[PDB]
């Protein structure tokens, strides 16, 4: 029964494009599925997303498979990815932070 | 700020209005599309009218709800433009204020009538984006 | 790219049971993708459920996968079963409605 | 009397289990769902494990817990909505409006967390 990711709710993430006004608040969802049951991280533009690169840093919660990163300024602007992985594979999904 | 051709892009689910020649209204994802290209205008404020600068074309709303284009503006255009709290924007028919009727977006794409919609929805959320 | 139907929201589906007071209102959903894209059809206790087997009938919204039944009463306890197919294959899911 | 608290937020019966955590489950045959509730209301209950005596009972932070014995964080106000779904708030705590309720994947809400308005507060009891 060994398998690779596969995501649970594809109707979440067709919405792309999250338009924010700052001083808002965004949350980025990738609900998955795996066995072992995979682990996820978040890419920013395509490289390491650590706390370190935002003032007041970003919280993931690992029981809803989100992202979420509070106050929201121009320098969030990106793409921000979602890695999910096993052993067996991995999935990705990207979405567009544009702050309005 | 930038009185010019906007992109309504509602927080639903990440659509931009359209007004198709057909005369139906609806969201896209496609920012190359010709019809989500619009121009806003009071007086006054926010009374405004929303035009396809593609076509011509108003953003108006019937009387049981639904939302279509007409080749010519009037009464059924005319909507309540509040910068929420928020801050996003909302529209009201001006027509059908006393009865709450905003212009809103299904996370499918299609709209949603007047009569579904109310405060606190994510559908009747919008933000204009530069084209 | 042919291909057989697949759910695109596993997490709504986890819910098994409804259990619903009377004279409520109740939903059931089967997102699903496919290409073709799928059909979908509804049984009750395993078979055809017609608009005629139930006061009122039924509403099922194809634009979102569901079923909506309104005013519930104790003749609608049951199994539904959502039915989703293409020529490439068929998936299906059941709930369990109980009318307190 | 004895019934299976049915949670409609993501369909778990609350679940009281012998290390005294509370969460929810949706197996039928589980041993630690059957609960019994009391007064003296008018609505304001007791909510025990029939076969393991804990009572359910919210502590200072929000968060439940089952205790062996009965107690001032164990009484619920017990409302039956217009809807007809049954809310418990804990009595300690009702000036602030903390619910008992349910997270869609099975673990419980922190009073703090719940409000009117969500699936998450709305419980149904069902015969055993
Ligand atoms: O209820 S509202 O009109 O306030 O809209 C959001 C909630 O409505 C549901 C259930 O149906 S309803 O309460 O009778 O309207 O969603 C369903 O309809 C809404 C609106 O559709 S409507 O037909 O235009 O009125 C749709 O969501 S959204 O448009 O706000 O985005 C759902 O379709 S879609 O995914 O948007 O494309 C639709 O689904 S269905 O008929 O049940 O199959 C509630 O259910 S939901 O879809 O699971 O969220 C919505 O929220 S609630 O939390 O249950 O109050
Ligand atoms: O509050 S609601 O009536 O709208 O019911 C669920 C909605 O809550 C969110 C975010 O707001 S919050 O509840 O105040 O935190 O979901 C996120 O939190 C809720 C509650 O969890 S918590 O532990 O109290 O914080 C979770 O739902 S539930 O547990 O009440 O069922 C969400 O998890 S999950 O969908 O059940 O997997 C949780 O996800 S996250 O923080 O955003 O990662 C809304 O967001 S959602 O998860 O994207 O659906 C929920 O619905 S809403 O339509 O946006 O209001």
């Amino acid at each position: 029964n060994k398998r690779a990711p596969y995501w649970t709710n594809t109707e979440k993430m067709e919405k792309r494009l999250h338009a924010v006004p700052a001083a808002n608040t965004v949350k980025f969802r990738c609900p998955a599925g795996g066995n072992p049951m995979p682990t996820m991280r978040w890419l920013k533009n395509g490289k390491e997303f650590k706390q370190e690169h935002r003032i007041g840093g970003y919280k993931v919660r690992n029981q809803h498979w989100s992202l979420i990163m509070e106050s929201v300024v121009p320098s969030d602007k990106g793409n921000y990815t979602c890695v999910v992985e096993n052993e067996y594979g991995s999935i990705n999904h990207t979405y567009h932070l544009d702050v309005v | 700020n930038y009185k010019k051709p906007k992109l309504l892009y509602c927080s639903n689910g990440g659509h931009f209005l359209r007004i198709l020649p057909d005369g139906t209204v609806d969201g896209t994802r496609d920012r190359s599309d010709q019809h989500i290209q619009l121009q806003l205008s009071a007086e006054s404020v926010g009374e405004v009218y929303i035009k396809s600068t593609e076509t011509g074309q108003y953003l108006a709303m019937d009387t049981d709800g639904l939302l279509y284009g007409s080749q010519t503006p009037n009464e059924e255009c005319l909507f309540l433009e509040r910068l929420e709290e928020n801050h996003y924007n909302t529209y009201i028919s001006k027509k059908h204020a006393e009865k709450n009727w905003f212009v809103g977006l299904k996370k499918n794409g299609s709209c949603k009538r007047g009569p579904r919609t109310h405060y606190g929805q994510k559908a009747i959320l919008f933000l204009p984006l530069p084209v």
